[PDB]
C-alpha cells in the first residue's frame, strides 16, 4: 500500500568515508522521488530531485541511482556542515506521504 | 525572486478554532498550486493538503477529516488555514510551500513554518 | 462579358451550421467572380473590421486563391480577433500573425441559438500560444501539476473543453456571434478571382 522505510531510520560516518542512504518505496506505483535537507531549526532544503539530476542553486558534487521501484543516493563526503536530517519523497497518487526520515551523525571518537 | 512571510506562533486551545495566514508575494499566484505540510517536532513528514488558486480545488490525505478547509483569496494574494478540534497532539509546525509545473517539481520553496502549541 | 459565374462565396454568410471555434471551418474560393462590395453595403453586418485594405477598393483590386475561416464566438469576445493582440481565445483557439494583410466580419446570431445552445466547444487549457492559421485538433488531459496525470481526470487533471452558456435571456457578451476571416495571397503566379466590371 503506502510504506516507506529506506531500510534504515539513522546512519553514522565519521570522518572521510562517503555517505549513501537508500529511499526504498513500496510496490511498483512509478518512478518520482526527491531528497530534501533538513538542519536542525529552519526551513528543509532540497538536496537532490528525481534522485539523479542537478540544481543550480546547490554546489552540487553529488552521486545518484537509476530507475525502478528502488532509489539510492551519494553525497560528496562529510564536511563540517552535513549534520542534519534527511527527507525521501514519493509523489505519484494525491495522499502524499513521505517516509520516517534518515539523520546522519558524525561519529566523534575518544 | 520568490519569498513567503508566515505569521508567528500561536497558542490554542483543545476544541477551538484558529487560523494560520500563508502569504505570498513578488510572484504571480495563478498557475501554481500551494502545498500545506506540517512537522511535529523532528517527527515524520505528513502532507496536510494542497489547493490549487485558479479552479479552487482542493485536495487532502487519507486521513485528515476534523480541519479538513483550506481558503485563498486573489486581493490578499495569500491563502488561509483553519483549525479545528486542538485536542492533545496538534502541537506542530505548519509550512506552506509552492511547487514549479515548468521545472523544479516537489515543493521547491518552503516557507519559515508557524507553531502552534495547545495548551489549557 | 457577361461572366456570370457567382461562387459559394455568398453561400458560407447564409449556412445555417458552422463549425466549433477551435475547429473552426476552412473554405478554399477560387475561379469565380464575385461582388464584395454587396456585403458592407447591408446594414445587418453587426462589425465590419477590414486591415488588408480599404473596404471600397476590394472590387477594384484582383487576388488569388481566397480563404476564409468561420467560427462562433461569445459577444464580448470580437476585439480579441486582431493581429497581434491578447486574449484566451486569441492564444488557445486561434490566433492571426502580425503579417496579417486580410478582412474580418462578425455579426449577431442570437435568434439562431435561443431555447439554449450547449453543444460549443473550447480550448481553455494548451502548453503554449498556437501558431498561425494552426488547425490543432486532439484530445487530451491537461494536466497542470508536478505529479504524472493518467487514468480518471482529477486534480491537475483536466478537459480542456467547456461548453458556451447561451442562454435566451442574456445580453451583450453571452450572445453569439458570427465571425469570418477573409485572407488571399496576391498574384503567385495566375488570376482567378477578380473584382467585377460594368460595361
Amino acid at each position: 500500500d503506502i510504506v516507506m522505510t529506506q531500510s534504515q531510520k539513522f546512519m553514522s560516518t565519521s570522518v572521510g568515508d562517503r555517505v549513501s542512504v537508500t529511499c526504498k518505496s513500496s510496490q511498483n506505483v512509478g518512478t518520482n522521488v526527491a531528497w530534501y535537507q533538513q538542519k536542525p531549526g529552519q526551513s528543509p532544503k532540497a538536496l537532490i530531485y528525481s534522485a539523479s539530476y542537478r540544481y543550480s542553486g546547490v554546489p552540487d558534487h553529488f552521486t545518484g541511482s537509476g530507475s525502478g521501484t528502488d532509489f539510492t543516493l551519494t553525497i560528496s563526503n562529510v564536511q563540517s556542515a552535513d549534520l542534519a536530517e534527511y527527507f525521501c519523497q514519493q509523489y505519484n497518487n494525491y495522499p502524499w506521504t513521505f517516509g520516517g526520515g534518515t539523520k546522519l551523525e558524525i561519529k566523534r571518537t575518544v | 525572486e520568490v519569498q513567503l512571510q508566515q505569521s508567528g506562533p500561536e497558542l490554542v486551545k483543545p476544541g477551538a478554532s484558529v487560523k494560520i495566514s500563508c502569504k505570498t508575494s513578488g510572484y504571480t499566484f495563478t498557475e501554481y498550486t500551494i502545498y500545506w505540510v506540517k512537522q511535529s517536532l523532528g517527527k515524520s513528514l505528513e502532507w496536510i493538503g494542497g489547493n490549487n488558486p485558479n479552479n479552487d480545488d482542493t485536495t487532502y490525505k487519507q486521513f485528515f477529516k476534523g480541519k479538513a478547509t483550506l481558503t485563498v483569496d486573489k486581493s490578499s494574494s495569500t491563502a488561509y488555514m483553519e483549525l479545528r478540534s486542538l485536542t492533545s497532539e496538534d502541537s506542530a509546525v505548519y509550512y506552506c510551500a509552492r511547487d514549479g509545473y515548468p521545472y523544479y517539481y516537489a515543493l521547491d520553496f518552503w516557507g519559515q513554518g508557524t507553531s502552534v502549541t495547545v495548551s489549557s | 462579358p457577361n461572366i456570370t459565374n457567382l461562387c459559394p462565396f455568398g453561400e458560407v454568410f447564409n449556412a445555417t451550421r458552422f463549425a466549433s471555434v477551435y475547429a473552426w471551418n476552412r473554405k478554399r474560393i477560387s475561379n469565380c467572380v464575385a461582388d464584395y462590395s454587396v456585403l458592407y453595403n447591408s446594414a445587418s453586418f453587426s462589425t465590419f473590421k477590414c486591415y488588408g485594405v480599404s473596404p471600397t477598393k476590394l472590387n477594384d483590386l484582383c487576388f488569388t486563391n481566397v480563404y476564409a475561416d468561420s467560427f462562433v464566438i461569445r459577444g464580448d469576445e470580437v476585439r480579441q480577433i486582431a493581429p497581434g493582440q491578447t486574449g484566451k481565445i486569441a492564444d488557445y483557439n486561434y490566433k492571426l500573425p502580425d503579417d496579417f494583410t486580410g478582412c474580418v466580419i462578425a455579426w449577431n446570431s442570437n435568434n439562431l441559438d435561443s431555447k439554449g445552445n450547449y453543444n460549443y466547444l473550447y480550448r481553455l487549457f494548451r502548453k503554449s500560444n498556437l501558431k498561425p492559421f494552426e488547425r490543432d485538433i486532439s484530445t487530451e488531459i491537461y494536466q497542470a501539476g508536478s505529479t504524472p496525470c493518467n487514468g480518471v481526470e482529477g486534480f491537475n487533471c483536466y478537459f480542456p473543453l467547456q461548453s458556451y452558456g447561451f442562454q435566451p435571456t442574456n445580453g451583450v457578451g453571452y450572445q453569439p456571434y458570427r465571425v469570418v476571416v477573409l485572407s488571399f495571397e496576391l498574384l503567385h503566379a495566375p488570376a482567378t478571382v477578380c473584382g467585377p466590371k460594368k460595361s
